[PDB]
């Protein structure tokens, strides 16, 4: 399920991942690149930057779960959204 | 000379980039809009409530070619953009009868 | 075929768009705009001082329809997002010489 | 009539604007646009880490005006928005075939 | 008077009501149907989400208390909107 | 070089000038005329107010510094952003 949203200076960001219920990893369109944590349960709107070497092994970490838990769908997805972004 | 204009998922940008530049198509312009049609959003929950998004993210991207061009700007895109999914989205292909360089006052195939 | 290119009030959206399905023109591309024209902005004031918006929110939709469709989409937009005040928008038709779906690389009226 | 279709940098749209309203031009829509071209982002730093911008922020300014208007508006565009360096932008000129006032129903020439 | 807003997430909010000097109710025009309100008088804007029914309830109660005003041209403009809204 | 971001009411805004490491002056471009002091280093995004008469003055003041400096390219387009905006 593709989630966009809009960073005031970076402008249109793309999550990566779904990292939990009440959080989502997003990465810059515009820039190369990008990443922020972004809080789903929040009325102000605030952008944590993820660094590029953690935000790979936050998605790393996540495919080796996928797979483990035989979620080839949700897997093979995200392992197109890692080389295309990484 | 023709402008070519893709509606395409936003995520796809970088690919139809790489394509367009590897195809030496070296300038283009792209904006946010949204698109209402066949696909539609997953009816999601907020707090604790239904709604759907009716008009769903895409991004244009607007490039004017030379004639001869279209065909293999038009396929670069399609490979790169699509995903075999309702949504995709379309290309358009209108005249573009005079283009100029602000920078220069350079006009048509010497201003792109 | 034909581009229809409409600037309207924001806020009409929802009647555009409900008069486009119900005249079967199932699909629309919309952007944001700020229109500068002959309808001006409220002078207002923000920190207790004056200030003029000069460039007010418009929508921009997009339909590329068959050419014999035109008149309909046009009448049933004019009446949709009409209030008879100064600054309601225009409507733009323009040429579309080719559509291409990029799902399956189906053209023209197939495309739409 | 003509659409004239200028990719300007956003912090020249006042000087676009007036020479525009100066030379009795006196409606106009803008949109957000980022540009990929020639001209480059500069390589910045945010928290100590590279990064280039891509898709740089642009406006785009679109008038539609008579066929005997192009030129003239046109050079007053150059004018206003060049700066003599790369990344100053394109202007783009298409055919429009019927312009309608949505508020009246007026066409064409009394539609602008 | 139109004013609009933009989410980042939801994109381009518009104003239902004016709910005093310092807030107002806006809805978005891209999603049916969601509510927030927003305040004038803050430098980070926050988006406070508001329930369907309790936005419904807010506009049925300002237009109860603008034709008791005689406020009729705002009555009947609150009124499309109400109509168009819910 | 060019710097923008985007106000959630106001829409576009343009860097008039950088005020320091952490922080930035921004005027409106589709309304006349705001003026905004945004921080660089802060996750939510607030936008500070900043009166006209205060903005011209703190140019003004730049200017002065510019050229004190001999930072005269510096100097020259400050110079154009300041006839453009005052
Ligand atoms: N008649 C039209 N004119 C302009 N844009 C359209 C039209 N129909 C659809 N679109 C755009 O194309 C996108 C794809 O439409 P959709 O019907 O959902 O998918 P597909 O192209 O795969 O059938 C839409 O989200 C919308 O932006
Ligand atoms: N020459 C033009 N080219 C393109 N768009 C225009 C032109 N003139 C006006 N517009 C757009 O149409 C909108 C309506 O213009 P305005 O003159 O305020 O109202 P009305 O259409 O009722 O006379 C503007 O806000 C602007 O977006
Ligand atoms: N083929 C094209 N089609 C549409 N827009 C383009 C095209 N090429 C460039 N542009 C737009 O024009 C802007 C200026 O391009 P650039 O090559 O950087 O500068 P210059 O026009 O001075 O050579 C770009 O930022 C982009 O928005």
């Amino acid at each position: 399920s593709e989630t966009y949203i809009n960073h005031p200076t970076w402008g249109l960001l793309y999550r990566i991942c779904m990292v939990d219920e009440s959080q989502d990893l997003f990465t810059t369109l515009y820039a190369q690149r990008l990443f922020f944590l972004v809080g789903n349960d929040i009325k102000a709107i605030k952008f944590q930057p993820i660094g590029r070497t953690e935000a790979r092994m936050l998605l790393e970490n996540r495919l080796r779960n996928l797979r483990r838990n035989g979620q080839s769908q949700e897997y093979d997805q995200l392992q197109s959204v890692f080389q295309r972004t990484f | 000379m023709k402008k070519v204009e893709a509606i395409i998922r936003p995520f796809k940008l970088d690919e139809v980039k790489i394509a367009l530049v590897n195809a030496g198509i070296v300038g283009m312009t792209v904006s946010e809009v949204r698109g209402f049609g066949r696909q539609k959003g997953q009816t999601e929950r907020y707090r604790g409530s239904e709604y759907t998004v009716e008009f769903l993210q895409k991004l244009k991207v607007e490039i004017v070619v030379e004639d001869n061009q279209v065909d293999m700007v038009v396929d670069k895109i399609i490979a790169a953009a699509r995903t075999g999914e309702i949504g995709d989205g379309k290309i358009f292909i209108s005249p573009v009868e005079q283009v100029i360089r602000i920078r220069t006052g350079e006009k048509n195939t010497e201003a792109v």
